[PDB]
């Protein structure tokens, strides 16, 4: 009940310009000044700056001096960041913090990923995987499914809506060709598969996919 | 991060055993590694080492107590 | 600029042990003032936002677990924790404070060993309305083995090699701190048809003898 709000993923074309927002929620907005900090794919965290939230001052980090700016908007308690005509290099995941007097951030938003990219928005396909009955049989069994040549990130997956949860391997995609690939990967006790059902939920915000996927056996 | 990256293998006494990776120039990189080893050696005391591999892997051996 | 240096650049410790991390200012960040470091540690997990553990240098925020610790002052400081469990995979940050622009270390990822284990593979032919659509996906899953090195070859046997062999990788487990990845096997249709055995070929520190896995081109 105490937390920064951020907005969801974007996709940019170079060029163009983005405006993430993050919205206070369960505290005085106007006590505590705003940070922001982000963070490349695979890279450490760098200070982007602040801005006062009580006379809308924002110092900036030499490093985003330039295309970045910070406002505000204290009556629905919200902070902005705009970055001016993208690039591939500001494929990012962008923070806002809190910051306490004691000198640390306490609260901070779950980020908005910025991806800069020029390849077209598509949606998954999605293939089921499932253990063939040709050569074994172990105690355990190995459901899959596959989540194929889509753009941009995110998808999310699930098994069993939720569920299953407690042996899944879900996989970072993988860029080519303009397009990415996942998959997933989950062992269930064979005293429960023929038997319980196992489905797997697919989610693509961008492209607008919802899809389940049960997997049937061979 | 990674410029070159020293691998060091930390010993200490009762042969449990860490591994580090070392961040950055062969030289700024090698010496965060003894400084490491010495941070350590503050508790786990004094030790030697043999480096392995043109200096680009590293293996500190400590003395206990 | 306050130039931030950490120590390791990563680290690999098994369960119960001590794990000490290190971070040296190029000043001092110790505020005349104040009495206090402008001294900050954070956590961060795979995928999520950082939260802190440690202010002041050595204050410990409320609710982290009393197993970390943190020390120093002016320019040398430590974070070091009593007993790394596998919750504790991730990759730590110090910021300071005393003077911006804001800076962190470049940061130290910890990681854990355990005992040594072998994969847990398993292969998967394509399927219908993939086939149906023209292309041909096949599957592998090394799941749950130790060391995180590992490669992998696709043969419809006298035939070993790749193209679009893609293959993917996770962060460490945090339940059991292994490692695994996936591999798939990207051809046309047409073609797997036209072709032999399909096999899987898994090199681990754990084996000598390759574990294989390969499929029913006979219920298939």
């Amino acid at each position: 009940q105490i937390q920064l709000v951020q907005s969801g993923p974007e996709l940019k074309k170079p060029g163009e310009t983005v405006k993430i927002s993050c919205k206070a929620s369960g505290y005085t907005f106007t006590d505590f000044s705003m940070h922001w900090v982000n963070q490349a794919p695979g890279k450490g965290l760098n200070w982007m700056g602040w801005v006062n939230t009580e006379t809308g001052e924002p110092t900036y980090a030499d490093d985003f001096k330039g295309r970045f700016a910070f406002s505000l908007e204290t009556s629905a308690s919200t902070a902005y960041l705009q970055i001016n005509s993208l690039k591939n290099e500001d494929t990012a995941t962008y923070f806002c913090a809190r910051f306490l007097l004691r000198q640390y951030f306490d609260v901070w938003g779950a980020g908005t990923t910025v991806t800069v990219s020029s390849a077209k928005t598509t949606p998954p396909s999605v293939y089921p995987l499932a253990p063939g009955s040709a050569a074994q049989t172990n105690s355990m069994v190995t459901l899959g499914c596959l989540v194929k040549g889509y753009f941009p990130e995110p998808v999310t997956v699930t098994w069993n809506s939720g569920s299953l949860s407690s042996g899944v391997h879900t996989f970072p995609a993988v860029l080519q060709s303009d397009l990415y690939t996942l998959s997933s990967s989950v062992t269930v006790p064979s005293s429960t598969w023929p038997s319980e059902t196992v489905t797997c939920n697919v989610a693509h915000p961008a492209s607008s996919t919802k899809v389940d996927k049960k997997i049937v056996p061979r | 991060k990674e410029e070159v990256t020293i691998k060091v293998n930390l010993i200490f006494a009762d042969g449990k055993i860490q591994t580090a990776e070392f961040k950055g120039t062969f030289e700024e990189a090698t010496a965060e590694a003894y400084r490491y080893a010495d941070l350590l050696a503050k508790v786990n005391g004094e030790y030697t080492w043999d480096l392995e591999d043109g200096g680009n892997h590293m293996n500190i051996k400590f003395a206990g107590k | 600029d306050i130039v931030m240096s950490q120590s390791p650049s990563s680290l690999a410790v098994s369960a119960g042990e001590k794990v000490t991390m290190s971070c040296k200012s190029s000043q001092s960040l110790l505020n005349s003032r104040t009495r206090k470091n402008y001294l900050a540690w954070y956590q961060q997990k795979p995928g999520q936002s950082p939260k802190v553990l440690i202010y002041w240098a050595s204050t410990r925020e409320s609710g982290v677990p009393d197993r970390f610790t943190g020390r120093g002052s002016g320019t040398d400081f430590t974070l070091t924790i009593s007993s790394v469990q596998a919750e504790d995979q991730a990759v730590y940050y110090c910021k300071q404070a005393y003077i911006p622009p804001l800076t962190f270390g470049a940061g130290t990822k910890l990681e854990l060993k355990r005992a040594d284990a072998a994969p847990t593979v398993s292969i998967f032919p394509p399927s219908s309305e993939q086939l149906t659509s023209g292309g041909a996906s096949v599957v592998c899953f090394l799941n749950n083995f130790y060391p995180k090195d590992i490669n992998v070859k696709w043969k419809i046997d006298g035939s070993e090699r790749q193209n679009g062999v893609l293959n993917s990788w996770t962060d460490q487990d945090s339940k059991d701190s292994t490692y695994s990845m996936s591999s798939t096997l990207t051809l046309t249709k047409d073609e797997y048809e036209r072709h032999n055995s399909y096999t899987c070929e898994a090199t681990h520190k754990t084996s000598t003898s390759p574990i294989v896995k390969s499929f029913n081109r006979n219920e298939c």
